[PDB]
DNA sequence: TCAGCGAGAGA
RNA sequence: AUCGAGAGG
DNA sequence: TCTCTCGCTGAGCCTCTCGATG
């Protein structure tokens, strides 16, 4: 099996999880520390937004790799914010302090 | 555009700003039709339009006039993903407690009162909790704290200090924080957004429905029953009941379960409330923010590919054309195949000939990243060229599998591919796997053959007696391989070759010699692909897996990289050619059983019956000639195989010229067990031997052993009797990997943020390092301990004033034979926990690279290295003992303590150290010690007040180390006096829940304490760590980040 | 730049500090519409900057001299 | 279920 | 889209 | 001060298949 894009899930926009419904394969937490452990931050980046629940960055990847342009400009997971949603829901106040 | 996060407790009119719409008295959706019904959960104009740029009425459709609200109903226009975006409001009719601050071993609504839970919790239940809201009202708290601080000084029993300490810290902390009173109890509550609890269609006309909605309907509706009520004025008696129905509701919506009674819905499961969403295995945290699923990632089955070169794969073509596309895309557009998007998709799709050439262009120099599931080390994922062939598995190269713990039987692996240009090259500068050839876990390489290729280069140096060509004198190795390839001679047959080799003569200039040697002809074949440098004695000899190592290990020092990797190639190469020309098999008739066995055992059986003549007149206890056959069966069993054994090892007689003689036979048995391919000598003994004596379930001896091997088969009685420690080994292997996972994840989470900072510390401290000898048996010398460290203090030579080594001096190789040459002493050295850098640790205090050589260098993650190098091993063990090494590491009380407190550091590091090793050579298991020394000084990272001094202090302030240090030489040079303070030491469990950074301890675990006393303190988060940084989504401060981190301060 | 980094892991210093250096040579080339140093030879932009940098003609002060007689000049 | 460690008991 | 049952490395 | 009940906390990783009930 393999995928390029695709759908993603309704609330946390990550891709789905299974060939049947055509889905990425998982990048689990020990992945995660094997590459912190090499150094390779970029990699890192890449992983955890361009291909991944961050929504305008993957779309202006993609145009760009049709472009030929090989640069990415990530921004926020939409998990952070569905968890800070959340978190005021149950009634606690949290903040990204911008000063 | 942010830098920190901050946490406090919440206000009605923040909550009432967070809102846009009133309270919501409907309880449903709207079932009948799409359209859902005002003023409820679900609401059109409270969280925005349904449809994009479109009003409910449907009055206004397009862009020119957004921005304008409709007038006839009401709607504005917007993109809908407004939706999952704004939040909403319920304003009750009677207050509700938060069961948060009431439930809790340390409940924090009842501890700044003096009420305890019981009393509370009935007050509460009413067997509507105003009196609690006006007594927190009323409470002065600088009045009470005045008086607590002047009952302190006067109490004088130990028992009543702690608590005083303890609501004194808790009131100055609220008041300090700045969250006022009567916050704890609800007067409004707010309502999570629509899109983020969504309603599913299904196949038939029903719809799947979240627990959450179920939750806050039973709320609405259980609090509105008290609206009409107040109106109705009911008796008290009906009042009260309802009431006590309400808080239970929120008790609903909020942490389920914490009270008993969990309440259910269709099925027999409890529901899941929001507390549910946060915390454990599939919560927020630990299922989709430190792991989620990717894109252009592919799996499949992996097969073995004997022709690649070592920084090559193979990948199926039918996966690549669709893992590469929008790259075929664009390279179509540029060449003018296709004047849009569509176009090139058909023309991918229609597959032709044209297409082919662009894929091969695209990937001529893009790597790929390759990875297996368990994922133990950083060796797990790993980067390579792909070379496209047909089929549908992965080609694999023959080096790698042994740090992959990979075997061609059913395994798959997952691929991954960069996209940008700094990935790629990360990709080919730090993963590819040419540039991994040194563990990082110790200094032995990684790369090494095996089986086929170590029997083939075992049979290929063998030596033989009066084989065809003996006594020949040749010019070179051209002419043995021209006189074995015609057929005139034989690989082992001894003669005389003439053979010249190069040497460093004094700057690394190959100087050349040549001579005659006594060698055989597949030595001398075997000298071609040898590089220049490296002396002709190291392959003229019988060449196992060992010696094999060793000169790989030569060449890398002697040579370096380039030639290594080439070196390897042609070795494997070599042995899978050799290998297939011998012709080795097995047969049944080569596992040869000793003539004398039936007599060694014969006589054992007459041993074991005289003993039981003496059973029958009393002579000796019935408990002792257990023991005395259980020996007699062990000297038999020792004779047989020895007889085995020298039977085997001898089997051949050889006619050299009219006369006999001995040589080491040619048997296939032998020959895999010799040369170290496959076998160990217990299974040849299981095998042509004796199967031995085996045990009862319980752990007891069977009296009488197997006496058959598995040439000659067993019996019934003794096949069962075999089976109960089979058993007893394979469950022993499917239960304890999750206790192995779990200790390789805390020790993950205590030592995720330590980070190479500097270069020097300046201290002068450091550990004396001496040879650990226990009994009379050196078990570990004084060479390889302080072989990499560096020295805290000048050594001197077994004289009076003499320097035999100089101070900071980097030991290597050259260095170690030059001190082995007259090594008389030791060395002290300097220890990462003996480290004044404040946040981080200095080079020099560190060491060597093991995977490199040289001095580590700045950005390295050492703590993520340290504790996957601690936690491998014992997870492949697994498919005294483990509870050992995690009852230290946890500082379970049997003590260190003690240690510490009358020893200093040095105590309880030499304790740990010698008592993790202890558990870990047993089963011949290599790790370096700065590992274990990293994570103890992980595991004390606080220390315990006494003395105020002229700086703040709250006599106990259990605070951190670096913290007092810091005050302590700010309050030096303008003249005070410092603080006094003791070291503590922790377990790695607690240690992790005890730092300044509170976001990764809710990461950890045990998230709603966490949250609750972050929430009362006020706490603010500064974004230092790694995990930290991934949850949020940038650059770690490590690596290629670094120096990006490093600009960040720079530019403040 | 092809099969092995080591020369140019010596020649700049350290792998971390080269990988930017690499990087940033190759956007010039890729997307500035810039000149290699070096025969091309059907090479894509990093190892071409892996090559070149393996030469010596390109380091990190260089491409700042280079870049402020570009800003005089404009 | 099974350890582990507080928290709240008392003679 | 959960809940039960099995399977592979 | 020194035993004795009383309790929430935690328990490896990645794939595949079916049915029943939403
Ligand atoms: C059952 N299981 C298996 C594995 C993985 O499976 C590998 C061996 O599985 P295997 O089929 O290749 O058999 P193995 O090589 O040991 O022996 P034979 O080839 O038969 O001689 C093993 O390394 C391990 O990582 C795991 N991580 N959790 C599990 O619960
Ligand atoms: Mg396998
Ligand atoms: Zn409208
Ligand atoms: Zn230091």
């Amino acid at each position: 099996h393999a995928r390029s894009t695709g759908s993603y899930s309704l609330v946390t926009q990550q891709p789905l999880g299974g060939k049947a419904q055509f889905g990425g394969q998982r990048f689990g937490e020990m992945e995660v520390w094997a590459l912190e452990a090499y150094g390779a931050a970029y990699t890192l980046q890449e992983m955890l937004t361009v291909k991944s629940d961050d929504v305008n960055g993957r779309t202006k990847m993609y145009k760009n790799i049709v472009d030929g342009n090989h640069q990415m400009e990530p921004g926020m997971p939409e998990s952070f914010n569905v968890l800070l949603k959340e978190i005021r829901s149950l009634g606690i106040n949290i903040e990204l302090e911008d000063e | 555009e942010f830098d920190a996060i901050k946490i406090a407790l919440a206000s009605p009119d923040m909550i009432r700003s967070w809102s846009f719409g009133e309270v919501k008295k409907p309880e449903t959706i709207n079932y009948r039709t799409f359209k859902p019904e005002r003023d409820g959960l679900f609401c059109a104009r409270i969280f925005g339009p349904v449809k994009d740029y479109e009003c409910l009425c449907g009055k206004y459709k397009r862009l020119k006039h957004r921005g304008v609200i409709c007038e006839k109903c009401g709607v504005e226009v917007t993109q809908t993903k407004v939706r999952r975006e704004r939040m909403g409001h319920i304003e009750l009719a009677s207050p509700t407690a938060h069961i948060w601050f009431l439930k809790s071993l340390p409940s924090r609504i009842g501890l700044l009162l003096d009420m305890p839970l019981r009393d509370i919790e009935r007050v509460l239940y009413f067997e509507g909790a105003e009196a609690i809201q006006a007594l927190l009202k009323s409470m002065d708290l600088e009045q009470e704290c005045e008086q607590l601080r002047e009952e302190l000084n006067e109490t004088n029993s130990e028992t009543k200090r702690k608590k005083l300490t303890k609501r004194i810290k808790l009131l100055e902390a609220f008041v300090q924080s700045g969250n006022k009173p009567e916050w704890m109890i609800l007067t409004v509550l707010p309502v999570l957004p629509p899109d983020l609890r969504p309603l599913v269609p299904l196949d038939g006309g029903r719809f799947a429905t979240s627990d959450l909605n179920d939750l806050y309907r039973r709320v609405i509706n259980r609090n509105n029953r008290l609206k009409r009520l107040l109106d109705l004025a009911a008796p008290d008696i009906i009042v009260r009941n309802e009431k006590r129905m309400l808080q239970e509701a929120v008790d609903a919506l909020l942490d389920n379960g914490r009270r008993g009674r969990a309440i259910t819905g269709s099925n027999k499961r409890p529901l899941k409330s929001l507390a549910d969403m946060i915390k454990g295995k599939q919560g927020r945290f630990r299922q989709n923010l430190l792991g989620k699923r990717v894109d252009y990632s592919g799996r499949s089955v992996i097969t073995v590919g004997p022709y690649l070169r070592l920084h090559q794969c193979g990948l199926p073509k039918k996966m690549a054309l669709e893992l590469f596309k929008p790259f075929i895309y664009g390279k179509l557009e540029l060449r003018g195949l296709a004047t849009t998007i569509k176009a090139a998709k058909k023309m991918v799709e229609r597959e032709e000939a044209v297409v082919w050439d662009i894929l091969d262009e695209v990937i001529r120099e893009h790597p790929v990243l390759l990875n297996r599931a368990p994922t133990l080390h950083r060796l797990g994922i790993q980067a390579f060229e792909p070379v496209l062939i047909e089929g549908k598995a992965i080609q694999l190269h023959p080096l790698v599998c042994a740090a992959y713990n990979a075997d061609f039987d059913g395994d798959q692996m997952a691929v991954h591919v960069p996209l940008t240009l700094e990935a790629q090259l990360e990709a080919r500068a730090l993963m590819m796997s040419t540039n991994n050839i040194l563990s990082p876990a110790n200094g032995e390489p990684i790369i090494v053959p095996s089986q086929d290729v170590v029997l083939g280069l075992y049979y290929m140096t063998r030596d033989c007696v009066n084989a065809k060509g003996e006594g020949m004198v040749l010019t070179g190795p051209k002419e043995a391989e021209r006189l074995y390839r015609s057929g005139l001679a034989s690989l082992h047959a001894r003669v005389k070759v003439r053979i010249t080799e190069y040497e460093k003569d004094a700057n690394g200039e190959l100087v050349a010699k040549t001579s005659l040697k006594d060698t055989t002809v597949g030595r001398a074949i075997l000298w071609m692909i040898v590089p220049k440098g490296l002396p002709y004695s190291i392959v003229n000899q019988a060449l196992g897996k060992k010696a094999i190592s060793k000169m790989l290990n030569t060449c890398y020092r002697i040579l370096g990289l380039k030639p290594t990797v080439i070196f390897a190639d042609q070795i494997m190469y070599t042995g899978f050619a050799y290998a297939a020309r011998s012709g080795a098999s097995v047969g049944i008739d080569d596992m040869v059983i000793p003539e004398k066995k039936h007599e060694i055992i014969s006589e054992a059986e007459a041993e074991v019956a005289e003993i039981q003549e003496q059973f029958q007149s009393g002579l000796v206890t019935a408990g002792e000639r257990y023991n005395k056959v259980i020996d007699i069966w062990a000297a038999a069993n020792d004779r047989v195989s020895k007889a085995m054994m020298d039977n085997l090892q001898t089997e051949t007689v050889i006619n050299r010229d009219g006369q006999e003689e001995k040589q080491v036979s040619f048997n296939s048995i032998y020959m895999m067990a010799d040369s170290g391919a496959r076998g160990s000598a217990a299974q040849i003994r299981q095998l042509a031997g004796m199967r031995g004596l085996m045990a009862k379930p319980d752990g007891s001896i069977i009296e009488t052993p197997i006496t058959a091997n598995f040439r000659e088969g067993l019996n019934v009685l003794q096949y069962f009797i075999s089976t109960h420690g089979a058993r007893k080994g394979l469950a022993d292997t499917a239960l304890k990997t999750a206790n192995s996972g779990y200790l390789t994840r805390r020790l993950v989470d205590v030592a995720q943020d330590l980070v190479v900072t500097e270069d020097d510390c300046g201290t002068h401290e450091g550990i004396m390092m001496t040879p650990v000898i226990e009994g009379g048996d050196v078990k570990e010398p004084l060479r390889d301990r302080v072989l990499g460290r560096v020295t805290a203090e000048d050594v001197l030579k077994p004289g009076t004033a003499d320097i035999l080594v100089p101070r900071n001096t980097l030991l290597h190789e050259q260095w170690c034979d030059l001190l082995e040459e007259n090594s008389v002493d030791a060395v002290k050295v300097r220890s990462v926990v003996s480290c004044d850098t404040d946040f981080g640790v200095c080079a020099h205090c560190y060491g060597r690279d093991l995977a490199r050589g040289h001095i580590i260098n700045k950005g390295e993650a050492i703590g993520v290295i340290a504790a996957q190098s601690i936690g491998e091993p014992g997870t492949q063990l697994t498919m005294g003992g483990l509870p050992r090494v995690a009852d230290l590491f946890e500082a379970r009380r049997p003590a260190p303590h003690d240690i510490l407190r009358l020893r200093g550091v040095h105590a309880v590091t030499r304790y740990i150290v010698n008592e993790v090793q202890d558990v870990y050579r047993l089963q011949g298991v290599k790790i370096n010690d700065k590992h274990i020394e990293v994570i103890v000084r992980q595991m004390l990272r606080k220390a315990t007040i006494v003395n105020a001094g002229s700086s703040d202090f709250l006599e106990g302030e259990q605070v951190e180390y670096s913290r007092v240090k810091i005050a302590n030489r700010e309050l030096e040079a303008n003249g005070k006096v410092g603080a006094t303070y003791s070291r503590d030491l922790l377990g790695i469990t607690k240690a992790s829940l005890a730092t300044e950074s509170f976001i990764s301890a809710a990461s950890f675990q045990e998230t709603t304490r966490v949250l609750t006393e972050a929430a009362v303190a006020g706490k603010r988060d500064e974004l230092r760590g790694l995990k930290e940084n991934v949850i949020v989504g940038r650059l770690i401060p490590a690596g290629t980040g670094y120096a990006y981190h490093q600009d960040r301060m720079r530019r403040r | 730049a092809r099969v092995t980094v080591q020369d140019a892991v010596e020649k700049i210093g350290n792998r971390f500090d080269l990988v930017l250096v690499a990087a940033r040579r190759a956007r010039q080339m890729q997307v500035g519409g810039k000149d290699p140093l070096v025969p091309e030879e059907n090479d894509k932009t990093t190892v071409i900057a892996l090559r070149e940098i393996e030469e010596g003609l390109i380091n990190n002060q260089i491409l700042d001299v280079r870049e402020r007689q570009e800003q005089q000049e404009q």
